[PDB]
């Protein structure tokens, strides 16, 4: 939450991304 | 329980299988070594299944929830095979004893 | 090490082996001292079961730096099968393990002209494009395999590995979900998930953590760290400043639970051993990170 | 342990050992000519008891139960034994330096 | 009882049958193992079933992961993919039951000890020539089928499984009916409320804490 806090920032056969609701 | 194994619940209808038919073939035998005969004789046989089924209860002990959904199978399970073994066993010792 | 340091029979040797075998152990000192002694000592005894000794021990030895009795069980396992398969698999790992990959690679392709459905020497020579530091196309070829091989578990484990290993969650979570699909009821699965979900991304990436977390201590109530990702998730949302009230206060009340469940936790594991060092320490802890 | 081996052996062979002089009595009473069927009374009990015996005996020998729930082996499995993969071993490390180098 | 026999029919005629029909089940059991089958597939065949299999399980266990990755699994596998030996053992007991028929029958063999009715003697006395008979009298031939038939459960008892005994088609057509099947399958979360269920009691922390940390092998 506070001080001690690291970000690590950086087609298996199916792979989409959008809507389909 | 949301999740169940086959091989738990095979594994324990093997053990199932294994106690009734060595006991369906012992008490056959026993039967023909007593010479009992006809309807008579019939009667042992279930009686000797009631044993069975008190002893799988001793097996079982407490918490067979864990083991088996209910204990209709450990009561009512296998009565038909078990049945030939046992006639056969009991018609096998019984030409083999009292009749020569 | 029978009277050595320990009293078993050859059995209680043999059930050891098998058990380090089911489990996926890879401490190869002491599967080396118990298996050179079980194969000179007791050959005999063992009727047929020292096969499966000969390649777990050559396997050991190869990883412990001691090549002479690896050579030795490979003549035996040579001997006993002509012409197998395995026993050339085990040959080009060897020869891998001398930095010769040249001779393996040529060995795994005659295994596959051979024999084109054998999936072994694949994994083989994905893991000597591994061993020389090449990960796009080690990436690449476990692709194709699992592109021709679906359903195999190890190969989406040994993937998500690689992809967790380049910085690349998204595809690592995706794995992992393929991975939690066929085991729906493994807690190790769900807790890595949520792991990865917690590392990935914001604010409901951090949701997704803490319901997985909550999932995975839901199936195992002995998981530590599902309890501490689960208190830690709950604590990062609540004093997250673009949250509504109504989820804020859920938070907050999931984060007090978490904590009282964690104090009770080691209060307990107190009570058994006397250290009293984190007792103390973990209710420090709790308070600091209040709120 | 052992023991019940030992103890269906025993009644086993009771078993067999009523069951001979039961067959010697029938053959012994056939050559009298006697039909009053006189069973004596000391076989049944025998015969009974090694009935009782062996079942007993051969009842705990079956084997052992096993838990339906899936989720009752994985309680020790830990995180350590899950990430070794034997298809994918790589023997580029520094365990090959610290055994002779 | 009624007929007197002679004890050498019994210590000759009677155990034989016995031993010959288990040890020609042992046998039969055995040389099934020896040459069951060998069966090779090509590499579409597997890859093309190990599809099917994951499509399945997508289908029974999509309700474990978010909606998004199902809805995302869901439309592919509906564009891109869904659309782009026995002679020997019948016969061997046939040979063995007319070789013991031809070399064995003649004599009574044993007397079953319930009574029975007429319809049972034509069945049990193959052999024998007598007409006013009791029915509960056996002859060789029925004795040995009687054997045959009631040794599955010895069988299965004392070998591993079951056995020394008697008792895809098109890809197109599959892929069209796991499509069919999918196509109607609509994702239901099963981690609504799992914190709620969670919260109602304390963790069991019982039982965890006991015996001791272990040292070394063994």
């Amino acid at each position: 939450r506070f001080k001690w806090a690291i970000e690590l920032s950086g087609y298996p056969v199916g792979y989409l991304d959008k809507q389909v609701p | 329980p949301p999740f169940i194994s086959e091989a738990a619940v095979r594994g324990n209808a093997a053990v199932l299988d294994y106690c009734r038919t060595s006991v369906s073939a012992l008490s056959g035998a026993t039967a023909g070594i007593l010479g009992l005969t006809g309807l008579y004789g019939f009667i042992f046989y279930l009686l000797a299944s009631v044993l069975l089924s008190l002893l799988l209860i001793l097996k079982a002990g407490r918490r067979w929830n864990k083991y088996f959904k209910s204990r209709r199978p450990l009561f009512t399970g296998g009565l038909i095979g078990g049945l030939f073994t046992y006639v056969l066993f009991w018609t096998f010792l019984y030409g083999m004893v009292h009749v020569y | 090490k029978v009277s050595e340091l320990y009293d078993v029979t050859w059995e209680e040797m043999r059930d050891k082996m098998r058990k380090w075998r089911e489990e996926n152990s890879r401490n190869s000192e002491q599967i080396v001292e118990v298996g050179e002694e079980l194969i000179n000592e007791y050959a005999s005894k063992l009727g047929d079961d020292i096969w499966i000794i000969y390649e777990q021990v050559m396997i050991a030895a190869l990883d412990y730096g001691r090549d002479d009795l690896a050579l030795f069980c490979l003549q035996e396992l040579r001997r006993q099968f002509p012409g197998s398969h395995r026993v050339k698999r085990l040959t080009g790992m060897r020869f891998e393990a001398m930095e010769r990959y040249d001779d393996a690679i040529q060995l795994y392709d005659r295994i596959l002209q051979e024999d084109p459905t054998n999936t072994a020497a694949r994994k083989r020579k994905i893991a000597i494009r591994k061993a020389q530091g090449k990960n796009v196309e080690a990436i690449r070829e476990l692709n194709e395999y699992l592109e021709q091989f679906v359903g195999d578990q190890e190969a989406w484990h040994e993937l998500a590995e690689l992809y967790i290993n380049e910085h690349d969650y998204a595809k690592a979570a995706f794995c992992l979900e393929e991975l939690m699909m066929t085991n729906p009821h493994n807690h190790l699965y769900c807790q890595q998930y949520a792991e990865v979900k917690y590392t990935q991304g914001g604010l409901e990436n951090l949701e997704l953590s803490r319901k997985y977390f909550a999932q995975a201590l839901k199936l195992n109530n002995r998981n530590m760290r599902a309890l501490f990702g689960l208190y830690m998730s709950a604590s990062h949302i609540a004093s997250n400043p673009k949250a509504s009230a109504k989820t804020k206060k859920d938070n907050m009340k999931y984060a007090s639970w978490a904590a009282s469940q964690i104090n009770r936790a080691y209060q307990f594991a107190g009570r058994s051993k006397k250290e009293t060092k984190y007792s103390l320490k973990a209710v420090e802890d709790m308070l600091e990170t209040l709120q | 342990p052992s023991l019940w081996k030992g103890l269906v052996g025993i009644g086993l062979f009771a078993l067999a050992h009523a069951a001979f002089s039961a067959a010697q009595h029938r053959s012994y009473m056939r050559l009298t000519e006697k039909e009053d069927e006189s069973l004596p009374i000391d076989i049944v009990l025998q015969t009974l008891l090694a009935f009782a015996v062996t079942c007993y005996g051969i009842v705990h020998i079956a084997g052992e139960f096993k838990d339906m729930d899936a989720t009752s082996e994985l309680k020790n499995k830990t995180f350590d034994t899950l990430r070794n993969h034997p298809s994918f071993y790589v023997f580029n490390h520094r365990g090959r330096v610290l055994f002779r180098p | 009882p009624e007929l007197l026999l002679d004890s050498n029919i019994r210590l000759w005629v009677v155990l034989p049958i016995v031993i010959i029909t288990f040890f020609v089940g042992m046998i039969r059991h055995y040389v099934s193992i020896l040459l069951q089958s060998d069966k090779k597939l090509t590499q579409e065949q597997v890859s093309d079933s190990q599809v099917l299999i994951r499509s399945r399980v997508l289908r029974e266990n999509g309700k474990y992961i978010p909606k998004q990755s199902f809805l995302t699994r869901k439309y592919y596998f509906n564009n891109p993919e869904d659309g782009f030996g026995n002679v020997t053992n019948v016969l061997p007991m046939i040979l063995i039951g007319g070789w013991i028929n031809m070399t064995f029958s003649g004599f009574v063999t044993t007397k079953v000890p319930f009574p029975l009715t007429l319809r049972f003697k034509p069945m049990l006395q193959q052999g024998i020539e007598l007409l006013t008979l009791d029915a509960s009298w056996v002859s060789s031939a029925s004795w040995y089928f009687l054997n045959v038939f009631g040794l599955r459960s010895i069988y299965s008892l004392i070998l591993g499984q079951d056995n020394a005994a008697d008792q895809p088609a098109d890809t197109n057509k599959a892929f069209k009916t796991e499509w069919e099947a999918l196509e109607l399958t609509d994702h239901q979360w099963a981690l609504d409320d799992v914190e709620e269920e969670l919260m109602a009691k304390d963790l069991h922390f019982e039982g965890m804490f006991k015996k001791e940390l272990q040292t070394s092998i063994f």
